[PDB]
Protein backbone atom coordinates (compact mmCIF):
# COMPACT_ATOMS: atom_id res chain seq x y z
CA UNK A 1 0.00 0.00 0.00
CA UNK A 2 2.74 2.92 0.98
CA UNK A 3 5.04 4.42 -1.19
CA UNK A 4 8.51 3.80 -0.74
CA UNK A 5 9.51 7.95 0.00
CA UNK A 6 13.42 9.20 -1.29
CA UNK A 7 14.66 12.89 -1.08
CA UNK A 8 17.54 13.81 -3.70
CA UNK A 9 20.58 15.08 -3.02
CA UNK A 10 19.03 18.25 -4.21
CA UNK A 11 16.08 18.16 -1.65
CA UNK A 12 18.39 16.98 0.99
CA UNK A 13 20.28 20.35 0.45
CA UNK A 14 16.81 21.87 1.49
CA UNK A 15 16.50 19.85 4.55
CA UNK A 16 19.61 21.39 6.21
CA UNK A 17 18.51 24.72 5.73
CA UNK A 18 15.59 24.17 8.00
CA UNK A 19 14.87 25.29 12.01
CA UNK A 20 14.61 21.76 13.64
CA UNK A 21 11.09 21.75 14.63
CA UNK A 22 9.96 22.41 10.45
CA UNK A 23 13.18 19.89 9.64
CA UNK A 24 11.53 17.15 12.17
CA UNK A 25 7.87 18.07 10.46
CA UNK A 26 8.84 17.88 7.37
CA UNK A 27 10.11 14.09 8.12
CA UNK A 28 7.45 13.06 9.46
CA UNK A 29 4.99 14.03 7.09
CA UNK A 30 7.20 12.80 4.21
CA UNK A 31 7.48 9.38 5.48
CA UNK A 32 3.82 8.85 6.96
CA UNK A 33 0.64 11.02 5.11
CA UNK A 34 3.21 11.77 2.63
CA UNK A 35 3.94 7.90 2.14
CA UNK A 36 0.51 6.68 2.50
CA UNK A 37 -1.72 9.13 -0.01
CA UNK A 38 0.69 11.49 -2.25
CA UNK A 39 -1.91 12.11 -4.68
CA UNK A 40 -4.60 13.15 -1.88
CA UNK A 41 -2.09 15.55 -0.15
CA UNK A 42 -0.92 17.09 -3.22
CA UNK A 43 -1.65 18.44 -6.12
CA UNK A 44 0.09 18.26 -10.06
CA UNK A 45 1.10 21.26 -11.15
CA UNK A 46 0.60 22.91 -14.53
CA UNK A 47 2.17 24.28 -17.63
CA UNK A 48 5.92 23.70 -17.66
CA UNK A 49 5.90 22.21 -13.97
CA UNK A 50 3.74 19.20 -15.42
CA UNK A 51 4.90 16.06 -14.04
CA UNK A 52 5.35 17.11 -10.70
CA UNK A 53 3.73 17.53 -7.50
CA UNK A 54 3.39 19.97 -4.71
CA UNK A 55 2.17 19.23 -1.25
CA UNK A 56 1.38 22.52 0.99
CA UNK A 57 1.67 22.17 4.63
CA UNK A 58 1.43 24.68 7.51
CA UNK A 59 4.89 26.24 7.12
CA UNK A 60 6.57 24.48 4.26
CA UNK A 61 5.80 22.64 0.85
CA UNK A 62 7.32 19.77 -0.98
CA UNK A 63 7.54 19.38 -4.21
CA UNK A 64 8.04 16.00 -5.78
CA UNK A 65 7.36 13.25 -8.68
CA UNK A 66 4.92 10.13 -8.05
CA UNK A 67 6.64 6.50 -10.25
CA UNK A 68 3.74 4.43 -9.99
CA UNK A 69 5.36 1.97 -11.72
CA UNK A 70 7.79 1.56 -8.95
CA UNK A 71 5.51 2.59 -6.10
CA UNK A 72 7.91 5.39 -5.29
CA UNK A 73 7.59 9.40 -4.65
CA UNK A 74 10.70 11.46 -5.15
CA UNK A 75 11.10 14.94 -3.43
CA UNK A 76 13.03 17.59 -5.34
CA UNK A 77 12.81 20.62 -2.93
CA UNK A 78 11.28 21.65 0.14
CA UNK A 79 10.56 25.09 0.60
CA UNK A 80 9.88 27.21 3.98
CA UNK A 81 8.03 30.05 5.09
CA UNK B 1 -12.04 20.91 -22.48
CA UNK B 2 -12.40 24.61 -23.02
CA UNK B 3 -16.21 25.20 -23.12
CA UNK B 4 -17.95 28.37 -23.44
CA UNK B 5 -21.75 28.70 -22.19
CA UNK B 6 -24.19 31.05 -21.62
CA UNK B 7 -25.64 31.00 -18.26
CA UNK B 8 -29.07 29.48 -19.45
CA UNK B 9 -27.43 26.59 -20.92
CA UNK B 10 -26.06 26.12 -16.81
CA UNK B 11 -29.32 26.77 -14.81
CA UNK B 12 -31.13 23.38 -13.95
CA UNK B 13 -27.72 21.36 -14.69
CA UNK B 14 -25.45 22.89 -12.40
CA UNK B 15 -25.16 19.67 -10.80
CA UNK B 16 -23.59 18.23 -13.77
CA UNK B 17 -21.57 20.86 -14.72
CA UNK B 18 -20.03 20.90 -11.37
CA UNK B 19 -19.45 17.21 -11.33
CA UNK B 20 -17.62 17.63 -14.52
CA UNK B 21 -15.55 20.08 -13.92
CA UNK B 22 -14.69 18.89 -10.62
CA UNK B 23 -13.53 15.25 -11.79
CA UNK B 24 -11.10 16.72 -14.25
CA UNK B 25 -9.00 20.25 -16.01
CA UNK B 26 -11.99 21.60 -17.89
CA UNK B 27 -13.16 24.88 -17.43
CA UNK B 28 -16.45 26.56 -18.43
CA UNK B 29 -16.17 30.38 -19.00
CA UNK B 30 -19.82 31.71 -18.51
CA UNK B 31 -21.45 34.61 -20.15
CA UNK B 32 -23.62 36.86 -19.43
CA UNK B 33 -25.26 38.65 -22.27
CA UNK B 34 -22.94 37.42 -24.68
CA UNK B 35 -19.60 38.92 -22.33
CA UNK B 36 -17.74 36.52 -20.66
CA UNK B 37 -18.56 37.13 -16.66
CA UNK B 38 -16.96 34.23 -15.08
CA UNK B 39 -15.36 30.62 -14.76
CA UNK B 40 -15.76 27.51 -13.28
CA UNK B 41 -12.76 25.05 -12.59
CA UNK B 42 -12.92 22.10 -10.37
CA UNK B 43 -11.09 22.74 -6.74
CA UNK B 44 -8.53 20.19 -7.36
CA UNK B 45 -8.20 22.05 -10.76
CA UNK B 46 -7.85 25.29 -9.02
CA UNK B 47 -5.44 24.53 -6.16
CA UNK B 48 -3.00 23.00 -8.96
CA UNK B 49 -3.07 26.34 -10.45
CA UNK B 50 -2.19 28.18 -7.25
CA UNK B 51 0.75 26.08 -6.42
CA UNK B 52 1.69 26.31 -9.97
CA UNK B 53 1.62 30.10 -9.31
CA UNK B 54 3.99 29.69 -5.84
CA UNK B 55 6.22 27.32 -7.69
CA UNK B 56 7.00 29.27 -10.42
CA UNK B 57 8.16 32.01 -9.04
CA UNK B 58 10.86 30.45 -6.10
CA UNK B 59 14.05 31.67 -7.64
CA UNK B 60 16.35 28.87 -9.48
CA UNK B 61 12.91 26.30 -9.70
CA UNK B 62 14.41 24.90 -13.00
CA UNK B 63 17.71 24.73 -12.40
CA UNK B 64 16.30 23.16 -8.99
CA UNK B 65 14.19 20.63 -11.09
CA UNK B 66 16.83 19.94 -13.25
CA UNK B 67 19.31 18.96 -10.77
CA UNK B 68 17.17 16.62 -8.69
CA UNK B 69 16.40 14.93 -12.07
CA UNK B 70 19.90 14.32 -12.62
CA UNK B 71 19.81 13.13 -8.73
CA UNK B 72 16.96 10.63 -10.13
CA UNK B 73 18.67 9.69 -12.94
CA UNK B 74 22.31 8.82 -11.04
CA UNK B 75 20.27 7.58 -7.97
CA UNK B 76 21.13 9.51 -5.48
CA UNK B 77 18.66 9.92 -3.41
CA UNK B 78 17.90 8.59 0.40
CA UNK B 79 15.52 6.78 2.37
CA UNK B 80 14.04 6.90 5.65
CA UNK B 81 16.10 5.29 7.92
CA UNK B 82 19.08 7.30 6.09
CA UNK B 83 16.70 10.46 6.77
CA UNK B 84 16.22 9.84 10.39
CA UNK B 85 19.58 9.17 11.38
CA UNK B 86 21.25 11.70 9.45
CA UNK B 87 19.03 14.57 10.99
CA UNK B 88 17.68 12.66 14.39
CA UNK B 89 14.45 12.49 13.97
CA UNK B 90 13.77 8.93 15.19
CA UNK B 91 10.67 6.91 14.38
CA UNK B 92 8.25 5.85 17.68
CA UNK C 1 -12.32 36.79 -0.11
CA UNK C 2 -12.84 33.29 -0.62
CA UNK C 3 -15.99 32.32 0.58
CA UNK C 4 -17.06 28.40 0.81
CA UNK C 5 -20.99 27.89 -0.19
CA UNK C 6 -23.05 24.31 -0.47
CA UNK C 7 -24.09 24.23 -4.12
CA UNK C 8 -27.78 23.91 -2.43
CA UNK C 9 -27.03 27.67 -1.98
CA UNK C 10 -26.19 28.34 -5.35
CA UNK C 11 -29.08 26.47 -7.05
CA UNK C 12 -31.62 28.87 -8.89
CA UNK C 13 -29.40 31.76 -8.00
CA UNK C 14 -26.56 31.27 -10.07
CA UNK C 15 -27.38 34.62 -12.07
CA UNK C 16 -26.39 36.54 -8.29
CA UNK C 17 -23.17 34.52 -7.87
CA UNK C 18 -21.89 35.16 -11.60
CA UNK C 19 -23.03 38.74 -10.97
CA UNK C 20 -20.88 39.11 -7.56
CA UNK C 21 -18.06 37.52 -8.75
CA UNK C 22 -17.44 38.79 -12.56
CA UNK C 23 -17.17 42.67 -10.54
CA UNK C 24 -14.49 41.79 -7.81
CA UNK C 25 -11.64 39.48 -7.23
CA UNK C 26 -13.92 37.25 -4.85
CA UNK C 27 -14.02 33.52 -5.45
CA UNK C 28 -16.45 30.81 -4.48
CA UNK C 29 -15.77 27.52 -3.89
CA UNK C 30 -18.75 25.11 -4.34
CA UNK C 31 -19.17 22.30 -2.06
CA UNK C 32 -21.06 19.18 -2.22
CA UNK C 33 -21.37 17.96 1.36
CA UNK C 34 -18.54 19.86 2.87
CA UNK C 35 -16.32 18.67 0.00
CA UNK C 36 -15.17 21.13 -2.02
CA UNK C 37 -16.28 20.51 -5.93
CA UNK C 38 -15.74 23.41 -7.98
CA UNK C 39 -14.25 27.05 -7.92
CA UNK C 40 -16.39 30.56 -9.38
CA UNK C 41 -14.61 33.37 -10.31
CA UNK C 42 -14.84 36.46 -12.42
CA UNK C 43 -13.60 36.43 -15.88
CA UNK C 44 -11.35 39.57 -15.24
CA UNK C 45 -9.71 37.46 -12.46
CA UNK C 46 -9.19 34.53 -14.04
CA UNK C 47 -7.25 36.69 -16.69
CA UNK C 48 -5.54 38.37 -14.26
CA UNK C 49 -4.51 34.87 -13.11
CA UNK C 50 -3.40 33.53 -16.68
CA UNK C 51 -1.48 36.66 -17.17
CA UNK C 52 0.29 36.03 -13.95
CA UNK C 53 1.46 32.32 -15.35
CA UNK C 54 2.49 33.95 -18.39
CA UNK C 55 4.78 36.16 -16.57
CA UNK C 56 5.48 33.47 -14.48
CA UNK C 57 6.76 31.16 -17.33
CA UNK C 58 9.58 33.69 -17.86
CA UNK C 59 13.31 32.44 -15.89
CA UNK C 60 14.33 34.51 -13.45
CA UNK C 61 10.99 37.07 -13.82
CA UNK C 62 11.46 38.00 -10.20
CA UNK C 63 15.06 38.79 -10.28
CA UNK C 64 14.41 41.02 -13.42
CA UNK C 65 11.47 42.72 -11.54
CA UNK C 66 14.36 43.49 -8.63
CA UNK C 67 16.63 44.66 -11.45
CA UNK C 68 13.62 47.20 -13.27
CA UNK C 69 12.85 48.34 -9.82
CA UNK C 70 16.12 49.36 -8.80
CA UNK C 71 15.99 51.15 -11.94
CA UNK C 72 13.43 52.71 -11.28
CA UNK C 73 14.46 53.61 -7.49
CA UNK C 74 18.06 54.92 -9.21
CA UNK C 75 16.83 57.07 -11.84
CA UNK C 76 18.11 54.96 -14.67
CA UNK C 77 14.59 55.01 -16.56
CA UNK C 78 13.89 56.36 -20.05
CA UNK C 79 11.02 58.96 -20.95
CA UNK C 80 9.21 59.35 -24.59
CA UNK C 81 11.69 61.79 -26.68
CA UNK C 82 14.39 58.92 -25.91
CA UNK C 83 13.32 56.18 -26.64
CA UNK C 84 11.55 57.45 -29.75
CA UNK C 85 15.21 59.00 -30.91
CA UNK C 86 17.24 55.61 -29.90
CA UNK C 87 15.18 53.63 -31.40
CA UNK C 88 14.41 55.98 -34.90
CA UNK C 89 10.24 55.60 -33.79
CA UNK C 90 9.15 59.52 -34.15
CA UNK C 91 5.59 60.64 -33.30
CA UNK C 92 2.70 60.33 -35.74
CA UNK D 1 -10.88 53.08 -13.72
CA UNK D 2 -10.38 56.08 -16.27
CA UNK D 3 -7.85 58.14 -15.66
CA UNK D 4 -8.26 62.00 -16.11
CA UNK D 5 -4.84 62.56 -18.23
CA UNK D 6 -2.49 60.73 -19.98
CA UNK D 7 0.04 59.12 -17.65
CA UNK D 8 3.83 60.21 -18.68
CA UNK D 9 5.46 56.38 -19.69
CA UNK D 10 8.45 55.48 -18.92
CA UNK D 11 11.34 52.38 -19.78
CA UNK D 12 13.11 50.66 -17.37
CA UNK D 13 16.92 49.85 -18.30
CA UNK D 14 15.55 45.98 -17.90
CA UNK D 15 12.47 47.39 -19.87
CA UNK D 16 14.61 48.88 -22.78
CA UNK D 17 17.03 46.08 -23.05
CA UNK D 18 13.81 44.08 -23.85
CA UNK D 19 12.73 46.22 -26.96
CA UNK D 20 16.33 45.66 -28.25
CA UNK D 21 15.46 42.37 -28.49
CA UNK D 22 12.43 42.94 -30.87
CA UNK D 23 12.24 43.20 -34.47
CA UNK D 24 11.79 46.84 -36.24
CA UNK D 25 8.37 46.44 -36.91
CA UNK D 26 7.31 45.37 -33.65
CA UNK D 27 9.81 46.92 -31.84
CA UNK D 28 7.39 50.61 -33.38
CA UNK D 29 4.09 48.90 -32.67
CA UNK D 30 5.22 48.38 -29.08
CA UNK D 31 6.83 52.17 -28.69
CA UNK D 32 3.21 53.55 -29.97
CA UNK D 33 1.46 51.06 -27.88
CA UNK D 34 3.46 52.65 -24.58
CA UNK D 35 3.18 55.92 -25.59
CA UNK D 36 -0.22 56.03 -27.20
CA UNK D 37 -3.31 53.45 -25.96
CA UNK D 38 -1.31 52.63 -22.65
CA UNK D 39 -0.36 56.14 -21.59
CA UNK D 40 -3.91 57.13 -22.11
CA UNK D 41 -5.74 54.14 -20.29
CA UNK D 42 -3.23 51.96 -17.97
CA UNK D 43 -5.75 50.70 -16.27
CA UNK D 44 -8.06 49.69 -19.26
CA UNK D 45 -5.84 48.06 -21.50
CA UNK D 46 -3.97 45.61 -18.58
CA UNK D 47 -4.62 43.55 -15.81
CA UNK D 48 -3.50 43.81 -12.39
CA UNK D 49 -1.20 40.47 -11.73
CA UNK D 50 -1.64 38.32 -8.88
CA UNK D 51 0.36 36.65 -5.97
CA UNK D 52 3.68 37.28 -6.13
CA UNK D 53 4.40 39.62 -8.90
CA UNK D 54 0.82 41.70 -7.11
CA UNK D 55 1.71 45.18 -7.78
CA UNK D 56 2.28 44.94 -11.69
CA UNK D 57 0.42 44.74 -14.88
CA UNK D 58 0.29 43.22 -17.91
CA UNK D 59 -1.10 44.53 -21.39
CA UNK D 60 -1.23 42.38 -24.19
CA UNK D 61 -1.36 43.46 -28.03
CA UNK D 62 -1.36 40.53 -30.48
CA UNK D 63 1.76 38.77 -29.18
CA UNK D 64 3.09 40.81 -27.33
CA UNK D 65 2.79 42.30 -23.76
CA UNK D 66 4.22 44.84 -21.64
CA UNK D 67 4.88 44.44 -17.36
CA UNK D 68 4.39 47.41 -16.29
CA UNK D 69 3.67 49.51 -12.60
CA UNK D 70 1.36 52.76 -12.32
CA UNK D 71 2.09 55.57 -10.01
CA UNK D 72 -1.12 57.64 -9.23
CA UNK D 73 0.51 60.37 -7.22
CA UNK D 74 3.17 61.09 -10.16
CA UNK D 75 0.52 59.90 -13.12
CA UNK D 76 3.48 58.17 -14.49
CA UNK D 77 3.61 54.42 -15.76
CA UNK D 78 6.89 52.48 -15.79
CA UNK D 79 7.41 49.67 -18.15
CA UNK D 80 9.50 46.83 -16.68
CA UNK D 81 10.01 44.01 -19.20
CA UNK D 82 8.79 43.92 -22.76
CA UNK D 83 7.93 39.95 -23.99
CA UNK D 84 6.92 38.70 -27.73
CA UNK D 85 5.71 35.34 -28.33
CA UNK D 86 4.52 34.45 -32.15
CA UNK D 87 2.68 31.65 -30.33
CL1 LIG E 1 6.26 27.41 1.48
Amino acid sequence: VPYTVRFTTTARRDLHKLPPRILAAVVEFAFGDLSREPLRVGKPLRRELAGTFSARRGTYRLLYRIDDEHTTVVILRVDHR
Amino acid sequence: LMRILPISTIKGKLNEFVDAVSSTQDQITITKNGAPAAVLVGADEWESLQETLYWLAQPGIRESIAEADADIASGRTYGEDEIRAEFGVPRR
